[PDB]
RNA sequence: GCGGUGGAAACUACCAAGCUGGAGUACGGUAGGGGCAGAGGGAAUUUCCGGUGGAGCGGUGAAAUGCGUAGAGAUCGGAAAGAACACCAACGGCGAAAGCACUCUGCUGGGCCGACACUGACACUGAGAGACGAAAGCUAGGGGAGCGAAUGGGAUUAGAUACCCCAGUAGUCCUAGCCGUAAACGAUGGAUACUAGGCGCUGUGCGUAUCGACCCGUGCAGUGUUGUAGCUAACGCGUUAAGUAUCCC
């Protein structure tokens, strides 16, 4: 079981959260799924994809979700203000 | 083995009937009782078609 | 060792949870009603073993005989890996509903 | 994976609770990645353990 | 093994070559053996071979073709039953038809054996017309 | 076996209606002699078994009664419940387990049970829910009372040390036994009742004039002047033992 | 055409005797929301009973009727009630169809697979007949929280018997029946035999691999999606045909 990377991007309007996932005991190829500019859910889409995998351990899913959460959180604050 | 089919279906109808008459509303096993009656009945017309005396013995056994 | 007797009759396993308070007449009296089952069943009645008391999820509604008092969070987890005729299981259900120290008794039929 | 030879019963609370969420609800076959048979058998077993109050019917929501 | 043992062979012929497959496996009863015996010698098919699979003697039959075309057999075979079970047909030595003038044959059950129009027209006998191909 | 020497013989004559001789319980008279059956309401022999040998028709009741023997030499009659197998054994007592037909005090039993013959206080014979299908249930108990739903859609906390014969009382099929012979009402000792419109103003308050008289008064009244719809005839302060009327 | 008479025996029929692949049975497994009965379950909703607190709550396109100082709604606890069973739920499993999903037990139908273990054509269809048959309906008795024809009020509207909203009765649920209709639809009666593939799912069977879960091919049965041939007026159907043929209604 390889281990993992969320990649975020912040531009003022729009978050992207990108989940790159990895192999269980069964050889698999994930992408990085990038979740998108419209208000359509990023955390639900990401976490659900991970749960749908089961190929991801709980520690792995959670660490990536915590990082994802943190960025959505920073993003909400910057959007409500102007940080940039 | 034919008389084991007729006799086996007869014990099938005995145990299923004493199931069904003290129960009275299972409309699924009614088909099972009627498929068994028809299946046995085509066997009895079969063995009656073959023989006389031997089918008379099948009547006299039950 | 268990497939010796099931030419003839059936196999079950009853899960029953208990009160958390009493430690006496709990292994005793419920084994005495297990002997009432022995008058009923009379087969390889073994492995009636006990499981430790732990906090369950949510339970209300003891229904004592005219008590109707105690909420709960804990319970002793008995399970009887017993073995009997398929006749007279409903009286085991009534015996494991009506008695006080047995609440929420679900029997099963392992294969 | 995780079939582990021994059959799934309500007494086996190890592989069970890998299948429910922390919110306490049953996950589907395409998430848990089992066969249909494993899915139905843990379904009946999980609902049995739901009767014995081994598992909550609802977990209270939490933050922070 | 349905109702007919002759729509067995015949429908295996039509369904065989309408999908261009040049190979038939059928049961070998007496009347199937007689039909393929009076059918290999009339240029419609190529070879008939008996063998066994579970000691059940079958006929594998090789159809005719030509060379690499849009379809490798030009003349479509056009097999047809006549005396259906439940509607038996019977002919004298008058009614016995020259199919398309003679380009088809009408295999039929004489008291001799089963013939064609050549081998039942010279005899003067008549009988139950099994089927005619053309 | 008729003439049990338990039919008890002498009564007050038939379906009587005379206090001083005046008609005071109306529409009574006629029928057979209807010799009563002295049955055993208050079971004074506890913790001794007794079989059931005969289901005799009591003409005084709507239901049947049954003759019960004992291991000792006695004979009684009790109300048999629904499910009285012939030859089945009933036994009163304080710790006797619950069976369809036996009696026990109202404490030593669970809640939510079908019982016909209950007592409203100690020492009495038997008061409540003893008709031909009258079944009383138990809501949960209290310190010295017991909330009991009796067959009127009515609940009542009651004294907990009262005898009670657990079972649903039989002969329910008198709900549908039609009296279609139309003079069979007179066989029960029940004379025909006249109606208030077709009487005279000296007799009933709705004594009318020409034609089918409308009821005339502001309210439909009894023949003694009280309004006969909705007016609850109950003393305002008797017991306060009932919880809710629920009717 | 009918009759008499003399010949033939392949086919239908007949007589007799074997046969097994058709069909069953015996056996071992196997999957299942198949049916019925009995027990048990917890969310939620409503109502009632308490503690708090005090002016709205609810509703809408916008309002209003309603409810609320007699303390509503909200919140916490206590009971009771009936009805349905969230996630699992899948282009999934089963039933002949209608239908069938909270769990457990009991009785019981049906299917599928293997070995020759047995009988030896016992097969298919089915007039008339018989059974079952969603929902609404009706008789009889229960029960009645939610929803809700009719009805009643408010709104929109020229008008509104309607869509919206607030109350709300029969009904919905159950017992025992009757009724026997539905877009009861796959808009496709049933059965057998034969005719490319690809991608799937479900159940079992064999071999590989390990010696144990996998995993690959497969033998079948069932379910689905694209699709050759052929058919079709076209759309499309296409081994589960609407193809090729045979039988029966």
């Amino acid at each position: 079981k390889p281990r993992l990377v969320l990649k975020f991007i912040w531009m003022e309007k729009n978050i992207g959260l990108a989940l790159d996932q990895t192999i269980p005991g069964h050889g698999t190829v994930p992408l990085s799924p990038y979740y998108f500019w419209p208000r359509k859910d990023a955390w639900e889409e990401l976490k659900v994809l991970l749960e749908n995998k089961p190929w991801i351990s709980q520690k792995q899913m959670i660490i990536l979700l915590n990082q994802a959460t943190d960025i959505i959180n920073l993003w909400q604050q910057s959007g409500g203000n102007l940080a940039s | 083995s034919v008389e084991f089919q007729v006799f086996c279906f007869t014990n099938k109808i005995r145990r299923l009937t004493l199931h069904l008459e003290l129960h009275k509303k299972d409309y699924s096993s009614q088909r099972g009782l009627r498929k068994t009656l028809g299946k046995r009945q085509r066997l009895l017309a079969y063995l009656l078609k073959i023989n006389g005396v031997r089918y008379k013995e099948l009547i006299s056994k039950l | 060792p268990e497939p010796q007797c099931p030419p003839g009759l059936r196999q079950y396993e009853t899960m029953a949870v208990l009160r958390p308070d009493m430690t006496e007449d709990e292994r005793l009296t419920l084994t005495q009603k297990y002997e009432e089952l022995l008058v009923a069943g009379g087969a390889m009645y073994v492995e009636v073993f006990n499981r430790g008391v732990i906090p369950l999820a949510y339970s209300i509604k003891r229904k004592n005989k005219a008590g109707e008092t105690n909420n709960y969070l804990d319970g002793i987890y008995l399970l009887f890996t017993y073995f009997t005729k398929p006749e007279s299981i409903s009286p085991l259900e009534a015996a494991l509903v009506t008695d006080d120290d047995v609440i929420r008794s679900s029997s099963f039929k392992i294969r | 994976p995780i079939q582990s030879g021994d059959r799934i019963d309500y007494r086996n609370m190890s592989l069970i609770s890998r299948f429910i969420s922390e919110q306490g609800k049953i996950l589907s076959r395409r998430v848990n990645r089992l066969t249909l048979k494993q899915q139905r058998l843990i379904t009946s077993a999980i609902k049995q353990a739901r009767i014995l109050s081994l598992l909550p019917f609802l977990n209270n929501e939490k933050q922070f | 093994m349905g109702k007919d043992t002759i729509a067995d062979i015949i429908t295996c012929i039509r369904n065989a070559d309408m999908n261009r497959k040049g190979t038939v496996r059928i049961v070998s009863t007496n009347i199937t053996e007689n039909i393929v015996k009076i059918l290999l010698r009339e240029g419609f098919i190529e070879n008939a071979r008996k063998h066994q699979e579970r000691n059940k003697y079958f006929l594998v039959l090789t159809l005719r073709h030509r060379r690499n075309k849009k379809g490798p057999y030009l003349n479509t075979f056009h097999l047809k039953r006549v005396s259906r079970p439940g509607l038996r047909i019977y002919s004298n030595y008058q009614r016995i038809p020259r199919i398309l003038g003679g380009m088809g044959i009408a295999i039929l059950s004489t008291s001799r054996g089963i013939m064609t129009d050549r081998e039942a027209r010279l005899e003067g006998i008549g009988g139950e017309i099994l089927c005619y191909i053309w | 076996n008729p003439r049990n020497n338990l039919i008890s013989g002498q009564r007050r004559c038939g379906k009587g209606r005379n206090a001083r001789g005046i008609i005071t319980a109306r529409h009574r008279g006629g029928g057979h002699k209807r010799l009563y059956r002295k049955i055993d309401f208050r079971r004074n022999e506890k913790d001794i078994y007794g079989k059931i040998v005969t289901i005799e028709y009591d003409p005084n009741r709507n239901a049947y009664i049954c003759l019960i023997h004992y291991g000792d030499g006695e004979k009684r009659y009790i109300l048999h419940p629904r499910g009285a197998i012939i030859g089945d054994t009933i036994v009163s007592g304080t710790e006797v387990p619950i069976k369809m037909g036996n009696a026990l005090p109202l404490t030593d039993m669970p809640l939510g049970t079908a019982i016909h013959n209950i007592e409203i206080t100690l020492g009495r014979g038997g008061q409540l829910a003893r008709a031909a299908g009258a079944v009383a249930k138990l809501i949960a108990k209290e310190g010295k009372s017991a909330t009991l739903k009796l067959p009127s859609g009515e609940v009542r906390l009651i004294s907990k040390n009262c005898s009670a014969t657990v079972g649903q009382v039989g002969n329910v099929g008198v709900n549908q036994k039609r009296l279609g012979r139309a003079g069979s009402k007179r066989w029960l000792g029940k004379r025909p009742v006249v109606r208030g419109v077709v009487m005279n103003p000296v007799d009933h308050p709705h004594g009318g004039g020409e034609g089918r008289a409308p009821i005339g008064r502001k309210s439909p009244t009894t023949p003694w002047g009280y309004p006969a719809l909705g007016r609850r005839s109950r003393k305002r302060n008797k017991y306060s033992d009932n919880f809710i009327i629920r009717r």
